[PDB]
């Protein structure tokens, strides 16, 4: 991919790559959940 | 180049497509939610 390029490995410091990895791992969990929370709210709204 | 970080880099991109994907699914739920409103 576009991001799979070597220029990025060189360009970013290792301290940034490490930070990037850790944030997105937590992020994705919230993203699936927003669908689940709203859906839960739709069922809640019918009551 | 090829490195283990290159694969990690590829993986960062896929969450962004999901970020979009989830806003789209959330929209649909919102249209049915409006009907209950």
């Amino acid at each position: 991919e576009q991001d799979g390029i070597g220029e990025e490995v060189l360009k970013m410091s290792t301290e940034e790559i490490v930070q990037r990895t850790r944030l997105l791992d937590s992020e994705i969990k919230i993203m699936k959940s927003e669908v689940l929370r709203v859906t839960h709210e739709l069922q809640a709204m019918k009551d | 180049m090829a490195d283990p970080r290159d694969k990690a880099l590829q993986d960062y991109r896929k969450k962004l497509l999901e970020h979009k994907e989830i806003d789209g699914r959330l929209k649909e739920l919102r249209e049915q939610l409006k009907e209950l409103t």
